[PDB]
């Protein structure tokens, strides 16, 4: 399902999705 | 980009996978 994700809620979602792979958080 | 799109618009968890290492 589609997501409305701002601020810290976006990095939680990144953490969940990527897990041990890790991720980059790169705003504009 | 993703940070803006997810917040200003909406995004999918599949779109988020593009940001995994
Ligand atoms: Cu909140």
């Amino acid at each position: 399902v589609n997501q409305h994700l701002c601020g810290s809620h976006l990095v939680e979602a990144l953490y969940l999705v990527c897990g041990e792979r890790g991720f980059f958080y790169t705003p504009k | 980009g993703i940070v803006e799109q997810c917040c200003a618009s909406v995004c999918s968890l599949y779109q988020l996978e593009n940001y995994c290492n």
